[PDB]
Parts: structure tokens; sequence; C-alpha cells
């Protein structure tokens, strides 16, 4: 009964309950906030080239 | 009124300032989870209040049931209250 000496709890248990949930990038918030603030860009600008100016405020010619 | 409700995810707290492992591990694994998927949560509303070439699809379901309604056919500009004040004349006249 040598193994009832040994930890009861695995190493398979212990790398499951110390790293339990996928750990959050640094780089995550820089990627999805920039690809929504490309629309933010795009519609918003003045300079954009699909703004959205001229579909709101629409023009007087 | 997407200019509304970009201005208060405009107020959300920063979430990345918490993101280091020390704060990974003196947490609660399902408060941790929590907090993640918060997080998950405010990119998913961020993502979709700035989709703005939605808004033109979205004014058009407003306009075709407006503009039957404009489609009277007593006045483009009738109402109920002139209505009620034409029934007033009409019903406290002589017949």
């Amino acid at each position: 009964d040598r193994v009832l000496s040994l930890p009861a709890v695995s190493k398979n248990q212990v790398l499951e309950n110390v790293f339990h949930t996928a750990p959050k990038a640094p780089v995550e918030h820089l990627e999805k906030m920039v690809s929504a603030n490309s629309k933010v860009y795009d519609a918003l600008n003045l300079q954009s080239k699909r703004v959205l100016i001229w579909q709101v405020k629409p023009a007087l010619f | 009124l997407s200019n509304e409700r970009y201005q208060l995810l405009s107020q959300w707290p920063d979430f990345t300032t918490m993101y280091g492992k020390d704060f990974y591990y003196r947490a609660h694994p399902e408060d941790l989870k929590k907090f993640y998927d918060a997080a998950d949560e405010y990119y998913k509303l961020y993502e979709t209040v700035t989709e703005f070439d939605s808004l033109s699809a979205l004014a058009s379901q407003v306009v075709p049931n407006y503009a039957a309604r404009r489609r009277s056919t007593v006045h483009p500009a009738i109402g109920s209250t002139v209505a009620d004040g034409a029934f007033t004349n009409f019903l406290l006249s002589k017949q």
C-alpha cells in the first residue's frame, strides 16, 4: 500500500485546478477594439472613403 | 441614438487593468470566469454598436409603414385632433 502514502490528488487534477481558465491575451484588447474603431473611423471621419455624413445630413446643392 | 448608446459604452470600466496573473490566482475560479465572460460581452456590445453600416437598412424598416400612413384617403397631414375637431363642427351643426 505504498500508493496510499502518495498524494491522492493527481498531477492532472493539479494542472486542471491551477490552469483552470485560458488566460486573456494582452493583444486581444488591441485587436478587437482596433477592428471596431476601424468602423468608427470609416463611418465618422469626413476623410474616410465610405463616410456616413452624406447619408445622414445629405447635402444642399 | 447609436451615439447615445455609444456614450454609455464609453463609461464602461477598464477590465484590461485586471488581466494580470496576480488577479488570476487571487480570485475564485467562477468569479474569474464571470469576469472574462463580462469582457467578452463588452466586446460584443462594442462591436455591434459601431456597426454603422447597419443603420441604413434599419431606417428602411421605418420607412414603409410610415409612408403607408401618409397615403391616407383623406389627407397626408390629417390626424386625430383635426378629425375630432371637424366631427365637433359636423355633429354640432344642423345635422
